[PDB]
RNA sequence: ACUCUGGUUUCUCUUCAGAUCGCAUAAAUCUUUCGCCUUUUACUAAAGAUUUCCGUGGAGAGGAACAACUCUGAGUCUUAACCCAAUUUUUUGAGGCCUUGCUUUGGCAAGGCUA
RNA sequence: CCUCCGAACGGUAAGA
């Protein structure tokens, strides 16, 4: 164990008291100083760990890929003890999460086991793509949001804004974030302002971090007889300071006075930085003496940036303002366990475990939720990582691990495992402990084998009522699709083993085996899949693996009503299922996928919604049978049977088979074996005879599949490819190059706007996901490395052309024109699936 | 300028500036230095011709050392990057034939997979990516703004910075029923640095020095040997300009190739005992110490080398041979075949002869400068010509042909400098005197040749004085 | 900055114009499927769709020119289909009659797309046969030149 | 606001050298391959391992030289103008008595008298 | 557009 400030046994004592614990996830955009902030925290807690005078420490960048690339790839936990303004120690469980958008899933894996989200914003950049995405995700996960504005030195040493303009920039950042939260929420208690203590201003490179409370406490310590809580309620906004009355007035004393925040906080910071970086030899000792800072002779000989860091560490001291923010605005596990169970527990808060866990009882029934899987040093075994929502997990205690498929009716997906050693992760050394009480974060060994991605650990034979926690909902969709083979086919087994391990390391990774024996990996972007394949080649499998050129996963839709009442007759030739297919209204699929409307609703509310906004027949709205291919699937199966033709009792005994067959038929797809998206199936004529033996599930489900395909194929089917949303932060002269690059890739620019308070421009555009391969590299090359872009899956858009136009010739090495694209994309997909070339209506 | 350049004016062109001043250097041994910010700013401004306008490493995307290592390990060359030989030869890259996994009719092509992609993400776009290096992904764009006017305040809202939008303030505090006295600070309470000004005249310069190339972002440091400063290393580390001829482009690529090879083959120096040659020599009674003009000691070295080779010749009784003072072996008369075979020296004698010829040329250019025949600008041009035309002035390439590698380099640098020099009002013709580039190359050549030549000449001189220093069946 | 915004805005305008052109081309390729339909007749009939306002940055001249180009391309596709179907029957040669072709290509959808009546169809078949005879003459000249 | 401590340069030597010894970059040897090839060198260019050379840092030792003197560290790092103060210390009226009950006396607890 | 221009030896009549 490396030497720290606090006792390790004191940390274990802090473990028991759930009130003295905060579960905090540090999220934000790419390279907004999240890892450097944790570096500063580690330096504050660990005396013997210090940042190099030239290179960043990157304590939580523990993967070699992370160290070389410079981008955080996987979330890393640090459990530290931090003092607040009052000096009371707290146990902070911090999730240093990647800022790259392709690893948004990783952030989600930390947002499940976290009560509060500290969102880092670059002061020079502002609100970016991943910032907005994570605001939406954290609010919709019902988490307490606290914003922290990192890299405020860039406003001083790099942008050189006047302090009033720096205040305006910070105010703009805060107001924009508040607007974002208000857009995606209903509460008025989710408003952010440093007046309330929701915002810290920091520069993690120079170890600056302060709220208004901490700076007011610095003033109180240097002067005395100052209520720093009452003083910090006035260091923000248009409140000015009259020195005649020694008062704070909302009106301007003079005609050219400054804000209180500028006078008392920003201006001293500017002067500190200016005296350190410009007058280090002339007026620096006098300035430091005025601040009560004494540096040695060997410390004044340092370079300007190490000296700035040292000076700001002597002045500000410790990150007590950050701890104040996370204590006063992020609920403790005991306080915050009720909404967490309300949101992420299948049984809800109304069960006998929805209240035994909502109290966060350290000595109740053991219920832990593991959502991360961290590799061992060699890379053979794994350690699950998760939050102990109830009970006290012990080392050696056997537990019942429940997978995502465990339900009460079907209990096949469970296993009794032996908990090996338990660790507390501080991201580079694991404190091995004997037990972990509730409300904490724990590393568990031995239980990894039955865990695929997320698991619920409970007591064996303890709670037969114990359900599973809801599986992780990811912000984006795995779209990019690579195919992998072993170089030596005899080594195909080993690759499979490797393909399992990565499947545990990456929460959004979607590995599978297709019909033709292909091993297909689904990821979110080029960097995501590059890291996946680095880990699959170097870390786990340690073999030679060939990659295919990446493609995207298509979907299938309709554009017109099916010309014929497409009918299917069962093999017994007594049931006649006659349906049509037509597209849903614009945006209805978005409502279905976002859980705006749910199948769990009563028919009353569902019909009320579908009559309110979509103008249907209430008979048809009440008759909406199923959402496909899943409960959230953006496909609708509307029953359009007449009341006087097919009796409800005659049809209710066969509705279930029709529903399941429709679900799996839309899951498969008849064009190129892809999900059918945005389709409405009106069951017109369901001739079901009398005998219950002739209308069984094996009699209907394949017939349901057949009628679904027949209705689909006659409704002018079309291919739909995913479209990514791209934000480019480019200099003003490199916008024409961005336009030229996006022109070559079928991409159109939604907007190009200058960034307020920065010389840069933001170009927001839409680009086809199949055309976005190497788009970032091309954009950075064509703009001399200046235009940087992040790509995220946004929506689905119809591929140009008719997929079934069999009069289209395809030359195998030429980018086809748009009207042929849908014909091309289907055929080469089918050949990859191992299917027939032409789609025939006769099946 | 006595006003602008005051911090450096009185010591700028001294041989070893500030050596006597203990405020700046440790002492006469000249190991450490510690300057002030105004001096650093003046030096940085005076050197702004040999430095880069880049404040960020983002310019070197797919053009840094890691990208080059990856491209070398993949037998691929980025546009403007160096070409190498393949690492893995005995695995044929076209031996992979049309199987069902690489089926052309199975893959969709809309945008060709350029070699830039295969190096940005080597594990995704390449099969068998052995010995590939992951390039640094991205550094946040430095938005530092260089100001070319000291009259501007160190802090000011630059017109380049885009303006910020209008007002918004949601502060719904309780409307106080005002019969009260509100918050008041103590009497002696004031902002932390009310006395100090917001910005002085050295603040903007220090901020600019933050975003400055090494060593101008330094405050102190260690002295380096004059040959260890390449001074043009960042010129071929950037992309070649647009309308350059083919020779200049290939010169950039070859300089880049040798930079990559030096960075890749670099091994840490080995631990060893501190052997010093000249300290041992001075410890004897046969060596004295003095302080001589460099031109004088150069003439002494030239004369000593001539005398020493001439003694080597006259020892073997070769009166028909004549070593001239430009170090040219000459036949006095038409020599018989028996005389020609007895006048056949090894590559040791001829390599020493040609090295002494180059030294004689350099020292003789300096002597021509000191005699007043040739002035300083033409002296620098002559040295630049000498160090870039060793293949023609001397002939050591025919006794150690590997040094042709140096010659090509000295030509490559000649291009790199010339097309940075002969731009604008400056055309072709002589005049460039930036001889540091080739001088470094020939010094580093001598660094490796010194042990080889010393061994060869030791063997030869020991031989002059009767000294030396189907298997299995 | 004035130069900079002038440069940015002109390319923004060009991008919007070309995107509108591509959208109109997609509308033309998705709806119009017969070369016998008039350009302005469809323009007065296809304006009742949803994306018919995609030409908000276009005039009647550009739309009519694009419709003419699409009609020409469709006619070329139909003619190519007719020529390809004319390469299957053995009776089609350099000296075939149109009266016999009216039964050889009686139920010919490619030829029907080429021409509804026998006059234009006979003219097109005669032009194709003349091209085939020219190709045979070229083959004879190539053989006799050696 | 004070008492005890106490340097810098330069030369040489002996060792340890991870570290961008070196923000620079040479050569040789060996083993694999590579291009020529007509005999040796001299070569072409990639990998690995060795050395050699131009340099470097740390520690210790011995000298010569502004060495005779600060600075740094440690140490509690000394006091009278204007305040005798009305919630956790050393100027705060809180002070006592008896009854009752318990307890072996002693001692303990609730109540009253209170200027 | 193409600019990389190498070298030495394997060339001794043997005698008077």
């Amino acid at each position: 164990l490396p030497v720290t400030v606090y006792e390790m046994d004191f940390l274990a004592d802090l473990m028991d008291n759930s009130e003295l614990i905060r579960n905090v996830t540090l999220c934000g955009h790419l390279h907004h100083g999240k890892t450097c902030f944790v570096d500063c925290l580690i330096e504050q807690t660990h005396p013997e760990i210090r940042k190099r005078y030239d290179q960043d420490l990157c304590y939580t960048d523990i993967l070699f890929t992370e160290q070389e690339r410079g981008v955080g790839i996987k979330s890393t936990p640090v459990t530290v003890v931090l003092p607040d303004t009052k000096g009371k120690s707290y146990l902070f469980n911090i999730m240093d999460t990647p800022g790259h958008v392709n690893f948004s899933d990783e952030v989600t894996a930390g947002l499940r086991i976290s009560d509060g989200v500290v969102l880092f914003i670059d002061a020079a950049e502002g609100v970016m793509l991943n910032t907005e995405r994570l605001i939406k995700h954290a609010v919709q996960e019902r988490l307490a949001v606290t914003v922290c504005i990192n890299k405020i030195d860039r406003l001083i040493l790099e942008l050189k804004l006047p302090p009033t303009d720096a205040y305006y920039k910070l105010r703009h950042i805060v107001d924009e974030v508040n607007g974002l939260i208000s857009m995606y929420s209903t509460d008025e208690n989710l408003i952010l302002s440093p007046l309330l203590g929701n915002v810290c201003f920091s520069s993690s490179q120079y170890s600056i971090c302060f709220t208004l409370g901490s700076f007011a406490k610095i003033y109180a310590d240097t002067f005395g007889d100052i209520n720093y809580q009452e003083f910090a309620k006035r260091l923000w906004g248009d409140i000015y300071f009259n020195p005649k009355t020694r008062k704070f007035t909302k009106k301007a004393p003079t005609s050219s006075s400054q804000r209180s925040f500028v006078e008392f906080i920003l201006e001293p910071l500017y002067k500190i930085l200016a005296q350190v970086v410009g007058d280090v030899d002339t007026s620096l000792p006098r300035t430091l003496d005025e601040l009560g800072i004494h540096l040695t002779k060997e410390e004044l000989k340092l370079n300007i940036r190490p000296l700035l860091r040292l000076v700001c560490k002597k002045f500000f001291g410790e990150f007590t303002g950050f701890v104040d923010m996370c204590v006063q605005h992020i609920p403790s596990p005991k306080v915050g366990a009720k909404p967490k169970i309300e949101h992420t527990y299948t049984g809800g808060v109304d069960s006998d475990l929805g209240e035994a866990m909502s109290d966060c009882d350290p000595d109740g029934p053991l219920m832990c939720h593991t959502t991360k899987m961290y590799s061992t040093d060699d890379g053979v075994q794994f350690h699950a990582f998760g939050r102990v929502l109830s009970g006290t997990i012990h080392a050696g205690q056997p537990v019942k691990v429940l997978g995502e498929n465990y339900t009460l009716e079907d209990e096949e997906d469970s296993q009794i495992c032996t908990v090996g050693r338990l660790w507390i992760s501080v991201a580079r050394y694991h404190i091995e402990v004997n037990r972990v009480p509730a409300g904490n974060w724990v590393l568990i060994e031995g239980v990894d084998q039955p865990i695929v991605k997320t698991a619920t650990i409970t007591e064996p034979r303890g709670n037969e009522e114990a359900q599973i926690f809801r599986p992780l909902k990811f912000n984006t969709t795995s779209v990019i699709k690579i195919a992998v083979e072993p170089v030596n086919p005899s080594e195909l087994p080993k690759m499979l083993d490797g393909l399992r391990k990565v499947n545990k390391s990456y929460p959004s990774l979607t590995t599978k085996v297709e019909e033709s024996g292909e091993h297909v990996i689904l990821g979110t972007g080029e960097l995501y899949l590059d890291c996946v394949m680095h880990d699959l080649r170097k870390m786990y499998s340690e073999i030679d693996i060939k990659v295919a050129d990446p493609v995207v996963t298509f979907c299938e839709t309709v554009v017109e009503t099916s010309s014929l009442k497409c009918f299917a007759e069962t093999p017994n030739k007594k049931n006649k299922i006659t349906m049509i297919a037509e597209p849903l209204e614009k945006g209805l699929a978005e409502d279905i996928e976002n859980e705006v409307v749910q199948i769990t609703w009563n028919r009353k509310k569902l019909g009320e919604f579908f009559q309110t906004k979509y103008d249907w027949d209430l008979l048809a709205a009440r008759s909406i049978w199923a959402f496909g291919p899943d409960a959230t699937g953006p496909n609708i199966l509307v029953d359009d049977t007449l009341p006087s033709e097919v009796d409800k009792a005659l049809l209710g005994s066969v509705k279930d088979s029709i529903v399941q067959g429709f679900q799996w038929g839309t899951r498969e797809g008849p064009l190129c074996d892809e999900l059918i998206r945005n389709v409405k199936f009106k069951i017109l004529d369901a001739v079901v005879a009398q005998e219950p033996l002739h209308r069984g599930g094996g009699q209907i489900i394949p017939t349901a599949r057949r009628v679904v395909y027949s209705a689909f194929l006659m409704a002018t089917p079309r291919l739909m490819e995913p479209y990514y949303f791209v934000e480019v932060q480019a200099p003003a002269d490199c916008v024409s190059a961005v336009y030229t690059v996006l022109a070559r890739r079928r991409g159109h620019v939604t907007q190009d706007a200058p960034i307020p308070g920065s010389p840069l421009y933001t170009i927001k555009a839409f680009i086809p996901a199949i055309d976005s391969f190497g788009f970032e590299t091309d954009l950075r090359t064509h703009t001399q490395g200046q235009a940087f872009s992040l790509s995220v899956f946004h929506h689905w858009q119809i591929v140009p052309g008719d997929p079934l136009d069999k009069s289209i010739v395809i030359r195998p090495l030429e980018p086809q024109p748009a009207p042929h694209l849908a014909r091309e994309f289907m055929i080469k997909t089918r050949r990859r699936k191992g299917l027939s070339e032409d789609v025939s209506i006769s099946k | 300028d006595p006003e602008e350049d005051a911090p450096v004016l009185d010591w700028f062109y001294d041989h070893q500036p500030l050596r006597d001043s203990r405020k700046y250097v440790n002492g006469s041994t000249y190991q450490r230095w510690q300057f002030t910010l105004p001096m650093m700013s003046t030096l940085y401004r005076l050197a702004n011709q040999l430095l880069t306008d880049l404040v960020d490493d983002n310019y070197f995307y797919l053009f840094d050392l890691k990208a080059f290592f990856t491209s070398k390990a993949l037998n691929m060359a980025i546009p403007g990057g160096p070409k190498f030989e393949p690492l893995v030869r005995d695995i044929n890259l076209q031996d992979e034939d049309w199987n069902e996994f690489n089926d052309i009719n199975k893959i969709i092509i809309r945008q060709p997979i350029r070699t830039e992609y295969k190096i940005a993400f080597p594990y995704l776009y390449n099969n068998l990516p052995h010995h590939v290096h992951l390039t640094w992904y991205h550094t946040p764009n430095v938005v530092f703004i260089k100001t070319e006017d000291p009259d501007l305040p160190a802090f000011y809202f630059d017109p380049l910075i885009n303006p910020i939008s209008h007002r918004h303030s949601v502060k719904s505090q309780e409307p106080l029923p005002d019969d009260d006295e509100e918050f008041e600070l103590p009497e002696f309470v004031e902002p932390f640095l009310k006395d100090t000004p917001l910005y002085t005249d050295n603040t903007a310069n220090g901020i600019a020095l933050l975003w400055a190339p090494r060593p101008f972002n330094l405050r102190s440091g260690r002295t380096r040997r004059a040959l260890d400063i390449p001074l043009v290393k960042n010129w071929y580390r950037e992309h070649c300009p647009a309308g350059q001829p083919v020779k200049v482009r290939v010169s950039y690529q070859k300089l880049l190739k040798y930079y990559v090879l030096n960075a890749l083959k670099h091994r840490p120096p080995k631990a060893q005992k501190k052997r010093y040659l000249f300290r041992s020599f001075k410890a004897t009674k046969f060596f004295q110490s003095t302080k001589l003009d460099w031109v004088e000691v150069g003439l002494q070295v030239c004369r000593q080398g001539y005398n020493m080779l001439n003694l080597l010749i006259h020892r073997k009784n070769l009166n028909y041979l004549h070593l001239d003072y430009n170090f040219n072996l000459k036949p006095v008369k038409t020599l018989t075949t028996k005389e020609r075979k007895k006048s056949r020296f090894g590559n040791a004698f001829h390599l020493c002869r040609e090295v002494l010829r180059l030294t004689k040329l350099v020292v003789d250019s300096h002597v021509q400068y000191r005699l007043g025949n040739v002035d300083a600008f033409q002296l620098a041009d002559g040295l630049q010509y000498i160090f870039a035309h060793v293949g023609q002035l001397t002939g050591m390439y025919r006794y150690k042909y590997k040094l042709m590698r140096q010659i090509r380099m000295c030509k490559d640098l000649k291009h790199l400098i010339y097309y940075r020099f002969n731009t604008g009002p400056v055309g072709k013709g002589p005049g460039c005197g930036f001889w540091a580039a080739g001088w470094r190359v020939w010094l580093f050549f001598m660094r490796g040749i010194t042990p080889l030549l010393e061994r060869w000449l030791g063997n030869l001189l020991a031989r002059q004085f009767e000294g030396r220093h189907s298997h299995f069946d | 900055r004035s130069e900079q915004t002038k440069e940015i805005d002109r390319e923004r305008e060009q991008h919007k114009r070309e995107e509108a052109i591509q959208n109109f081309k997609a509308l033309l390729s998705d709806m119009v499927r017969s070369s016998d339909v008039s350009w302005s007749d469809t323009r007065r009939t296809l304006r009742k769709d949803h994306r018919w306002e995609s030409g908000s940055l276009l005039e009647r001249e550009e739309k009519e020119k694009l419709f003419n180009e699409h009609i020409e391309a469709l006619t070329k596709k139909k003619r190519e289909h007719f020529r390809q179907l004319l390469d299957e029957t053995s009776a089609i040669t350099l000296t075939s009659t149109w009266k016999e072709v009216k039964k050889i290509i009686k139920e010919d959808p490619r030829c029907i797309k080429f021409s509804s009546s026998d006059r234009k169809k006979q003219r097109e078949f005669e032009e194709y046969i003349r091209d085939k005879y020219i190709t045979a003459k070229a083959d004879f000249r190539t053989l006799l030149k050696e």
